[PDB]
């Protein structure tokens, strides 16, 4: 996020950072329930990768959080790997997430829900903060 | 879903 | 990257106005949001666009692409969940 | 591949082509063995992905290619994401492919090995032809 | 897509007249060719960089990435086989 | 390895 401010801890309980077995922070998800995540098909993530959530300081160790193991990646058939159109991965967890005061689930919308233009939302995550 | 337990400031 | 987790808030736009911007780049599974002085960026994807609805939090969105450089100035592309939902049902549903 | 020539059928036999349940091919590969194809990271394989090789015609129904699955995804950890540095997957297969005289494996260098600028090389896929 | 296997010849480069492009995006694992007149692209990815060596062709570097419009003025960037062949060598003994 | 069967042709 460039421009973007420091979130309250535990505010934002659904995010999920996903890590590869070094460490490495390399996209955000999202929880959607306790056995689930969603985040992006260019992720490419693998069985291999851990899910954590209830993280705010990717560099603390004194902070309570959970490192989730993948059972199963879920990408959708109609992704687009040339176009990047329908980008949405599923990801399926062997252990469930334990829900708390700082793991929860986002709500997912109908396929009817409109969400329209000049609309201000929010998007959280731990990205390039500079370019 | 979507209401926190600690609620998000701007 | 930051350790600690950001936030931003930004305007949401139409695919169209949009289209100024990425052209037929944009499909209609994806919806565009910012060039309101905020980025998404690298390591962001992945991540939750969210919008206010009815009390609740609801996933609008899904970073997936924008600016090779991140530019406040270009609108950010993310997935658009409402389009994609009624696969996210089915494979709950299914495993 | 943009500005490129339709290669010799079988002449390349180490290529295959990633496609998804769908028969979307949107990566290519390479046969180092009988067991084991090289392709990116960023690809983003899974599991539920299908490799292909001794194809040559993505279109021909009478070409006797040989449709691969894959056991494991094998992502080299030191995979920056945020950088696309060290984009190298190795791809474990379930089943072995038979070699013949249209799928072989390519040759591996010497960490050792030198390979100069200004040196005529080759690459090959099914890449988009135009822009 | 094209239906049947292209094939193009290109120059490899140095790093260096390749920073001179690509900047410092350019890691040390990562070799650029081409800006020779053909362009990896789209769907390129995963796939083969070969180079003839004392008979037989030698994996030099994967398909990665480069132009966002595929200019066969960029040099594409391929990953660099010999800074990874170690790790390679290693998952085989292993699995 | 690399010494395909078909010999590819520039
Ligand atoms: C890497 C990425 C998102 C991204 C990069 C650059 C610019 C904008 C954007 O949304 C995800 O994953
Ligand atoms: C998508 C891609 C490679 C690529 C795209 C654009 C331009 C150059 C290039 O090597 C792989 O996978």
């Amino acid at each position: 996020i460039v421009n973007g401010e420091e979130a309250v801890p535990g505010s934002w309980p659904w995010q999920v950072s996903l890590q590869d077995k070094t460490g490495f922070h390399f996209c955000g998800g999202s929880l959607i329930n306790e056995n689930w995540v969603v985040t992006a098909a260019h992720c490419g993530v693998t069985t291999s990768d851990v899910v954590v959530a209830g993280e705010f300081d990717q560099g603390s160790s004194s902070e309570k959080i959970q490192k989730l193991k993948i059972a199963k990646v879920f990408k959708n058939s109609k992704y687009n790997s040339l176009t990047i159109n329908n980008d949405i991965t599923l990801l399926k967890l062997s252990t469930a997430a334990s829900f708390s005061q700082t793991v929860s689930a986002v709500c997912l919308p109908s396929a009817s829900d409109d969400f329209a233009a000049g609309t201000t939302c929010v998007t959280t995550g731990w990205g390039l903060t500079r370019y | 879903c979507g209401v926190p337990a600690i609620q998000p400031v701007l | 990257t930051p350790d600690r987790l950001q936030q931003a808030s930004l305007p949401l736009l139409s695919n169209t106005n949009c289209k100024k911007y990425w052209g037929t780049k944009i499909k209609d599974a994806m919806i565009c949001a910012g060039a309101s002085g905020v980025s998404s960026c690298m390591g962001d994807s992945g991540g939750p666009l969210v919008c206010k609805k009815n009390g609740a939090w609801t996933l609008v969105g899904i970073v997936s692409w924008g600016s090779s450089t991140c530019s406040t100035s270009t609108p950010g592309v993310y997935a658009r969940v409402t389009a994609l939902v009624n696969w996210v049902q089915q494979t709950l549903a299914a495993n």
